[PDB]
């Protein structure tokens, strides 16, 4: 009962059960859809005039849906079909991947040692920062060595050089946690007298706030059902009506030219292959505009660390605020209509060639 | 078998191992192996005036399950009665 | 060494008008030398150098023609 | 939806019909309870009365229907065993049942590669239609609606698994007592959960019918006694049992003297009226503790009385005996945590799932027409949900670990509660936890109290061997603890009555020289003990002593204890001190696992298999010492030229396995000749121990050096290089030469037998004779050993199998084995 919750904030149910992916993955899909839709509506567009001026759209993860939908919209009078479909979507992968691996309790004992440790409270993710694939992949088969099939963990999420996400059942990726506690150095330990090939590596590792392991093989017994209800609900993707270019999660390539269809592709994208950023985000453009969940802690700030120095610029399109360094916009720069609404980052090739 | 025979063979079998201890060389690197792998052993209480097996057990943790206790997530405790009283009573302090 | 370069950033930060010459160097070179490498600490820095018009980015501790600095 | 739930009309034209309707059935078609009430218009001021006849039998009638799905009928015998249809456990059953009580284990949970089990809760949904019908019987006759569930409780069978999707179990139940009480009728059933024949657990409720009762010829009784433990010092103690009529001993000529006999009974009264009993029962087996604390029968207890006051066989045991407590409280609780929990707003779900249709619990009407608080939950509901919280927190949610959970509903609870559980662990009881809890609503009114009984982990005894005896070795635990107390005076008494000397003095004093006087009778007795000793191999041991000897004197430089004759029997029994105080607080798992590393076998044998009592140990554990002593050729300096040294191979090159310093030692030991080998293998590449000739360990460490030192068919001859220069650079020194050390070989102190070695092969068979009259052929219980003791000989958990049989051949040859073998079938069948 969202309208209930949205007006009367005591009966909302408690973080832990809006956490749970059959009420998150529609919501955030809708409020990605609401973003979209004040933005639209503030500068005056139909949504298909505003998709028109994109050059193309991609999603990481969850967001494929949205961004499909979009890619779909025409007029005012005919949105909330596109909204149906993608919310139809979300809901049924949220409903199926909850049905395939539902949660369970942890040992208190394994939050207590989590806890001590200045770790997070468990989850079906764990992301990894300052180590390459490489590494993380060294330890990730060092651990499934032990555990069995069921049990083991995968690298989900590949958002960057040295930015990584292992997804799996929580106690697998407390293993792993503890392994890489024996492989860490202390933040505090000063190595500068230390020759820089002999020092050892400081890199962190936190559980994300999630409650599914997303991108893994726990979730495939989901597909053929999440498959059959969205035909059984009538919803497909047909790549005559989608307008602009949509990049896949896992080649970055166009959906519109896969052969296959669309929405089973985006569903295994959600489910079971693992998100390359980089590869996905290999389009050119100046400008990248995000709707997505998180604000400044989002995507968007994400592809901009990660797309640095090659004059690209990201406004987080569902946030207003003031960002000190200046080195990403925010909501306030899309309506901008005076010089402030375009700004360009420095491209260093061409700034100091 | 019937549980009279079972118990001959038993003591047959009891007494010959005991008999030939002392002359065999004493395999405790398989005993070891044992009881903490095809085991799972979580708790190792040592008997004795000096934690000796005690500290050989936590060598052998610490040489080949390094990586196993960590990816099965087992917790194992080694307590030695001269020393680790407390944990074996369950009196913890005031 | 990082810190130091942040130093150098906040002095150039002060005086945003002052050209400041920022002679990276890393532990390779002649002399005194430090620990570091010489091309992790750029990595890491250049951009917050390059968000200051008048810091001037120098680069030795291990150059000698025209092949090894273009 | 709006249904009927109430009608009331004019049955007759003085009667008044309230049918009270519930419409939450077992197969939806409503059921209604008819209530009649006359109509008198003479009497203005109470012109309406209940008709009070067949009224609790209408109040049944509607139960039936509701909770029992079997043709109605109340006259059966409340004596008589009741049995339940066969349940088969699926998994949509576990998942609604989870989720209705909130229990949130992954066991219960369908998961890959895993087979998904049933909560302990689950046996009341097993068995809820056998349990519910005792309290049905007409005998046992009561208002249905009046009906309070005081208790219930878990207890799974030792050695039984717990339940899991796929199990077809049948249910039995019994009325265990149904005794008429001042303020109303406690029902007491007993079911029993079976999965393929075998019992698995055991489910206990106790019933209460609020009211005033006075049919006591339809009442019985049962109880279990506390084991009554009882020691018999005198011909007084042992005259006054003989008078006794139901003291019946199997053997009337049984020698009762300083014996310990424990009774355990079960008292079955009928009751004639509210204090006199019309008949007492009491019965039960009588047995004699033996030297290895084992009780085996020896006769038993029947009594039988008709009018009676009480019951005579258990006052006087408690007058004259000892109560026996398997539980054993820690020094002081230890809080394990204080948790939330919530009743759910609705019972429905519950209701649905377990069976337990009672419309108290769902329809107003029949609440309020009940006098209750409102629509309360249901108590099971109540009982699952904690038990759910103990498991997760008290067994770390590890299902399995639950072996006994009982709870007792103390005060009723509405929906939309919050709970507040307190959970804590206050004792023992063979090896398991005791927990307890309270849950308390808001107002702070405890409304469920209840115990757990929880496994510890998986847990495993291993017993040190020889090397770190001290003086005052165990001395605090024998002032303390009275089962050490217990060990040590056996043990002492034992050797100062055949041997002359206490082994405690010399745990104590550590006195150098120790003097055996032979004078008197009693000295005579000592000396001929000492002088039957042998090592066949038939040499005597204490060669010196004959039938003119008047003193022996046991001899050593730093002291006795030191002395492997002392030093072993001082070790076993510190640590069957220390064992047995364990065992007296509770505290071994019985099915933990044991080893011992070399003379730690015996006294791990003796501490957890009790497989010879402490006399027989201390002898075996004194002979084995006192031929190892008289096993080595000794001058007239007692230095022999055997020792042992530790060796260390990845000290001496990191490079250098196992299978290196193997090489070594075997080349070492071929190209020379001498006698040398590995003993002990302790730790994988860090801890070996080598026994030989003094002078050949020597040539080793000085190899080894060399390898060192150094960075080291063409292979054994290059080392056949190293040994012989080695070999002749320490075989100069005289014969009572001297060990140093490598840069990883270290001798040890005191030892100059080589045990564990091949040397002391010859001596072995005479030995086992010997054990074989000290440890006794019905003293062997396999059950203890199966599975858990793990021999130093063959590192193999102790399975009684052709496989293990085989397996002692390869190692080391014996006689009897291969008749074993060959004959494995005759033994089989
Ligand atoms: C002989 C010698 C003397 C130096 N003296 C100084 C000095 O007095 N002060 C200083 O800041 N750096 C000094 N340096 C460092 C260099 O000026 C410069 O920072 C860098 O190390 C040159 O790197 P390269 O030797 O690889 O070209 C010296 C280097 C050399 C080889």
């Amino acid at each position: 009962n969202i309208l209930e919750w949205l007006e009367n904030p005591s009966n909302t149910p408690d973080k832990d059960y809006l956490l749970s992916i059959p009420i998150s993955c529609p919501l955030i899909g809708v409020i990605q859809l609401a973003h979209y839709v004040v933005t639209a509506k503030l500068l005056g567009f139909t949504p298909g005039e505003l998709r028109s001026y994109l050059k193309g759209a991609t999603g990481h993860s969850q967001g494929l849906v949205t961004a499909v939908a979009i890619a779909e919209t025409d007029s005012w009078e005919s949105f909330f079909v596109s909204v149906r479909k993608a919310i139809t979507v979300l809901f049924f992968i949220g409903v199926r991947c909850y049905e395939a691996y539902p949660n369970t309790s942890l040992p208190p004992s394994i939050l207590e040692d989590s806890l001590e440790n200045n770790e997070g409270v468990p989850s079906p993710m764990l992301s990894i920062s300052n180590l390459t694939q490489e590494q993380v992949q060294d330890y990730v088969n060092k651990t499934n060595s032990h555990l069995p099939a069921g049990k083991q963990v995968e690298i989900s999420l590949v958002n960057g050089a040295k930015n990584l996400v292992v997804s799996g059942p929580p106690q697998s990726l407390y293993g792993l946690n503890l392994t890489l506690r024996k492989a860490k150095a202390p933040s505090g330990l000063d190595q500068s007298r230390i020759p820089f090939s002999e020092r050892k590596l400081k890199f962190s590792n936190r559980f994300l706030p999630v409650a599914s392991p997303f991108h893994s093989h726990l979730l495939v017994p989901a597909s053929d059902l999440i498959n059959k209800d969205l035909v059984k609900n009538n919803v497909s993707f047909n790549a005559k009506d989608i307008q602009i270019p949509v990049y896949d999660t896992f080649d970055g390539s166009d959906l519109r030219v896969l052969s296959g269809s669309i929405s089973e592709r985006i569903v295994d994208c959600i489910i079971r292959l693992p998100v390359k950023w980089e590869t996905t985000t290999q389009f050119k453009a100046t400008h990248i505009l995000d709707f997505g969940p998180g604000g400044a802690s989002g995507l968007g700030v994400l592809t901009h660390r990660n797309k640095d120095g090659t004059g690209v610029r990201v406004i987080v399109a569902g946030t207003l605020d003031i960002n000190p360094d200046d080195d990403y916009g925010f909501k306030q720069e899309i309506f901008d209509v005076t010089s402030n609404g375009l700004k360009k980052n420095p491209n260093w090739l061409e700034e100091y060639h | 078998m019937k549980p009279e025979v079972e118990q001959e063979l038993a003591h047959i079998l009891l007494t010959e191992l005991l008999a030939y201890q002392f002359a065999s060389p004493v395999r405790w690197i398989e005993t070891q192996d044992v009881f903490l792998k095809d085991f799972n052993t979580e708790r190792v209480v040592e008997i004795g005036p000096s934690p000796t097996l005690a500290g050989m057990a936590q060598r052998t943790l610490k040489n080949k399950y390094e990586s196993y206790d960590a990816a099965l997530s087992l917790h194992r405790e080694i307590l030695c009665y001269s020393k680790d009283a407390k944990e074996i009573y369950y009196t913890p302090d005031p | 060494s990082i810190d130091a370069i942040s130093q150098v950033i906040n002095i150039a930060k002060a005086h945003p008008n002052f050209p400041i010459a920022l002679q990276w160097t890393g532990g390779r070179g002649g002399g005194h030398h430090s620990f570091e490498d010489a091309h992790t600490p750029m990595l890491q820095m250049y951009s917050k150098i390059r968000r200051h018009p008048n810091i001037m980015l120098i680069f030795g501790s291990g150059f000698g023609s025209a092949d090894d600095t273009y | 939806e709006l249904k009927p739930t109430v009608i009331l009309k004019l049955l007759k034209e003085n009667i008044i019909q309230m049918e009270m309707i519930e419409n939450r059935t077992m197969d939806g078609k409503p059921v209604s309870l008819p209530l009649l009430y006359n109509f008198n218009p003479d009497n203005g001021f109470a012109p309406i009365s209940e008709v009070m006849e067949d009224r609790n039998q209408r109040i049944k009638e509607m139960y039936w229907k509701l909770w029992i799905d079997e043709p109605f009928n109340l006259d059966f015998d409340p004596r008589d065993v009741i049995k339940g249809k066969d349940f088969e456990i699926t998994a949509k059953e576990v998942y609604d049942f989870t989720h209705a009580v909130g229990n949130n284990c992954e066991d219960f949970v369908s998961r890959p590669d895993r087979t998904m089990l049933a909560p302990m809760d689950f046996a009341i949904v097993v068995g809820w239609r056998a349990i519910i019908k005792a309290i049905f019987p007409n005998t046992v006759d009561g208002d249905l609606l009046k009906l309070v569930h005081l208790s219930n409780g878990y207890k799974m069978i030792p050695g039984a698994k717990p339940l899991q999707v796929g199990d077809v179990v049948s249910t039995t139940a019994v009325i265990e007592s149904v005794v008429n009480q001042p303020t109303g009728k406690i029902v007491d059933v007993v079911g029993t959960l079976s999965r393929n024949g075998k019992p698995v657990m055991e489910v206990t409720s106790s019933f209460f019918y609020r009211g005033n009762y006075t049919d006591f010829e339809n009442t019985f009784q049962k109880t279990v006694e506390p084991v009554y433990q009882m020691h018999i010092k005198t011909s007084k103690d042992i005259a006054v049992l003989r008078s006794k009529e139901w003291f019946q001993l199997d053997d009337e000529d049984f020698d009762l003297l300083n014996k310990t006999l424990t009774f355990e009974t079960e008292t079955e009264v009928t009751f004639k009226n509210a204090n006199i009993f019309s008949s007492v029962k009491c019965f039960g087996p009588i047995k004699v503790e033996l030297p290895t604390k084992e009780t085996v029968e020896i006769g038993i207890v029947d009594y039988e009385a008709g009018a009676s006051h009480g019951n005579p066989v258990v006052d006087f045991l408690k007058r004259n005996g000892s109560t026996l407590e398997q539980k054993v409280n820690l020094e002081n609780p230890i809080p394990i945590a204080v948790l939330d929990s919530y009743t759910p707003s609705t019972n429905e779900p519950y209701a649905r799932v377990s069976g337990d249709l009672n419309p108290i619990h769902v329809s107003r009407h029949f609440a309020s027409y009940a006098n209750l608080p409102g629509t309360i939950t249901h108590g099971m509901f109540s009982s699952a949900s904690v038990r759910a919280l103990i498991e997760n927190w008290a067994a770390d949610s590890v299902s399995s670990r639950v072996r006994g959970y009982t709870c007792q509903f103390v005060d009723m609870v509405l929906p939309n509660t919050a709970l507040k559980t307190s959970i804590q662990h206050v004792g023992m009881i063979n090896g398991r936890k005791l927990i307890k809890f309270e849950t308390r609503n808001e107002d702070d009114v405890v409304v469920l109290t209840g115990e757990a009984e929880i496994e510890q982990p998986v847990t495993t005894f291993v017993f040190t061997g020889q090397g770190s005896q001290e003086q005052g070795m165990g001395m605090d635990l024998y002032k303390t603890s009275k089962a050490a107390q217990d060990v040590w005076n056996r043990a002492d008494n034992h050797f100062k009555d055949t041997y002359g000397f206490s082994i405690l003095d010399i745990v104590i004093n550590n006195p150098v020289n120790l003097t055996i006087h032979f004078g008197g009778e009693k000295g005579k007795r000592i000396r001929e003990n000492y002088s039957a000793m042998i090592f066949e191999t038939t040499e005597k041991i204490f060669k010196e002593i004959n039938e003119h000897s008047t003193s022996y004197t046991f001899r050593s430089e730093k002291g006795l204890l030191s002395a492997t004759q002392f030093t072993q029997p001082a070790l076993t029994l510190m640590e069957k001190a220390a064992f047995e105080d364990l065992k007296s607080k509770g505290l071994i798992p019985a099915d933990a696992t044991f080893a011992g590393h070399s003379l730690g076998e015996y006294a791990a044998l003796a501490s957890l298999a009790d497989v010879m009592s402490i006399e027989s140990l201390v002898e075996v554990v004194f002979y084995r010492g006192m031929t190892m002593q008289v096993a080595v050729p000794r001058d007239e300096l007692g230095r022999s030229n055997y020792g042992m040294i530790a060796i260390n191979p990845g000290r001496v090159a990191a490079s250098f396995s196992q299978e290196a310093l193997q090489y070594v030692v075997e080349r070492v030991g071929k190209r020379t000749g001498w006698l040398v080998e590995i003993v002990n293998y302790n730790v994988e590449n860090q801890q070996y121990v080598a026994a030989g000739d003094l002078r050949a360990l020597d040539t080793v460490t000085n190899v080894l050096n060399f390898i060192k030192l150094q960075k080291i068919e063409e292979v054994e001859g290059h080392l056949f290089e190293i040994i012989d220069e080695a070999s002749k650079k320490s075989a100069v020194k005289p014969r009572p030469l001297k060990l140093e050390r490598g840069f990883a070989c270290i001798p040890l102190v005191g030892i100059s037998v080589p045990f564990h070695s091949t040397y002391l092969m010859n001596g072995v068979k005479p030995f086992k004779s010997f054990l074989k009259k000290n440890i006794i052929k019905e003293n062997v219980k396999v059950a203890r050993l199966a599975g858990k003791y793990i021999p130093n000989l063959t590192a193999k958990p102790f399975q009684v199998t052709k496989e293990y049989f085989q397996d002692v051949y390869d190692l080391t040859g014996s006689e009897p084995i291969k008749e074993i073998i060959d004959n494995w079938e005759k033994y089989e069948q």
